[PDB]
């Protein structure tokens, strides 16, 4: 009967959509993590730069 | 500037205020990322790019002008 085939097809479509949602959620999580790490890296780099400038300003005359 | 605007006897007050500032910097460094207290102190004192900072210059100025010709020594109490 067509009803059983429709139910199986609705199973298939739902499984695919669930996989899509899994991927999407993972992508969002990845975006959230990567960015925090990048912020930390940027701050570390900024601290190093200023420190280097201070060292340079401290060991040069004019 | 406050130290430079007072006599040499304000050195204790300057030291206390510097200690308070160092404590504040230590407290803030737990979460934030600031330069070492020495770097900020030297930048404010202009000792980073000069052999002598503002504090020593002011001390010498006070010694030359207000300290020597106004204070009388007492050996019993030092």
């Amino acid at each position: 009967r067509e009803i059983h085939q429709d139910w199986a097809n609705r199973e298939y479509i739902e499984i695919i959509t669930s996989s899509i949602k899994k991927i999407a959620d993972f992508l969002n999580s990845f975006d959230m993590s990567c960015r925090s790490r990048l912020a930390t890296l940027n701050e570390k780099l900024t601290a190093l730069e200023r420190r280097i400038e201070y060292i340079e300003a401290r060991v040069t005359k004019g | 500037g406050r130290f430079e605007s007072e006599d040499l006897t304000s050195i204790v007050e300057l030291d206390g205020l510097l200690e308070i500032n160092r404590m504040t910097h230590k407290l803030l460094s737990r979460y934030l990322t600031l330069d070492g207290f020495d770097a900020m102190f030297r930048e404010a004192n202009h000792n980073v790019s000069a052999p002598y900072g503002r504090i020593t210059l002011h001390v010498f100025w006070e010694l030359n002008y207000d300290f020597l010709p106004n204070y009388c020594y007492n050996g019993s109490t030092n």
